[PDB]
């Protein structure tokens, strides 16, 4: 699809990704893209690294550990973490209904 | 992402 | 001249006050990708302006806003977002106390 | 941003 000025997230279904994950990708530009990802409780972001670009995710909602290259901080709502490229981060909710809001440039 | 699926 | 962050805790660092019911604080960034939290109290206004060189997507952390983008304008509550390209001029309004902005931008 | 500031 094409996509959003403006973006609804109550007007937005979410797309399911197994596992206690769902997602919503909310906007993005050539430059930027913006997601929304929802764990329930003890679901598990995989640890994995992108070759090419950076990411900032903000904690929207709940909380998580998060591990960025052997370091690991538990992250509630309004905390942030930076990965740049090429570095191992990976992310582990503590309660139902923890969203990250993700940001990178693809 | 904060997960590792992508798009 | 302060490093950025790999873990940003919010309630470990202050607001940055800007005045006009407007605060903020830079959260983190690397050499592509910057993170701001914006917060306005009701009625305080984010100037309409434009980027020429980068891209916006921000994401309402808390509270509501009006957004204007291009002349088209909505209402955005806690979980919406919006995108403003390079060049293209945006402004809000905050229409609630503790409305919160979270800005990501290509610095 | 959303606000006109810049952050020097
Ligand atoms: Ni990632
Ligand atoms: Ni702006």
């Amino acid at each position: 699809m094409a996509s959003k000025m403006f973006f609804i997230n109550d007007e937005t279904p979410w797309e399911e990704l197994g596992n206690g994950i769902k997602r919503k990708v909310m906007t993005w530009s050539d430059d930027l893209m913006m997601v929304c990802v929802h764990f329930d409780k003890g679901a598990i972001g995989v640890a994995h690294k992108h070759d090419i670009h950076d990411q900032i995710a903000y904690v929207a909602a709940g909380s998580f550990e998060v591990e960025i290259e052997g370091q690991k901080r538990i992250l509630k709502a309004g905390d942030a973490y930076r990965a740049v490229k090429n570095e191992m981060h990976g992310a582990v909710s503590l309660e139902d209904n923890s969203i990250l809001i993700d940001t990178f440039n693809p | 992402g904060s997960s590792h699926h992508h798009h």
